[PDB]
């Protein structure tokens, strides 16, 4: 129960991280807008990155639920 | 299906591990590409420098989460 309780907290933290990271990536886009080839490659990278975070964001929630159920 | 939950969680963490590696490498890629971008404003480029290393740190910490979570699950 101690570990399961820890699992819940750990998962929650991860979700928070992904939230902040998602916020930071958005801030990065603002500055990117503020070389065409370089910026183009960047824009795609953050686009691809964004998608990655969302999926991982879903996983974090999914795990948190698992941890909740596992208790 | 209690064992189902353990198996389910274990699979997800494997996937999530894959994601953080892919993300970290992307961020690394960005830092290199940014430095190659002398054309942009130096101050703004630095800001992204500070921002990215903030993110990179969080991904390191996230990796520590997984490492820990894997211990608990194991």
């Amino acid at each position: 129960e101690e570990l399961l309780r820890e699992n819940i907290e750990l998962a929650k933290e991860h979700i928070e991280i992904m939230r902040e990271i998602l916020e930071l990536l958005q801030k990065m886009e603002e500055l990117l807008e503020k070389d065409e080839d370089v910026a183009k490659t960047i824009k795609e990278l953050l686009r691809r990155l964004k998608e990655i975070i969302e999926r991982n964001q879903r996983i974090a929630k999914e795990h948190e639920y698992i941890a909740r159920e596992r208790s | 299906t209690e064992r189902k939950l353990l198996e389910r969680s274990r699979r997800l963490q494997e996937e999530s591990k894959r994601l953080l590696d892919e993300m970290a490498e992307i961020m690394r890629r960005i830092k290199k590409l940014l430095k190659k971008a002398r054309g942009a404003d130096e101050k703004v480029l630095d800001e992204l420098r500070k921002i990215i290393e903030r993110i990179r740190e969080l991904l390191d910490r996230s990796r520590k989460i997984h490492e820990r979570s894997e211990e608990i699950a194991y």
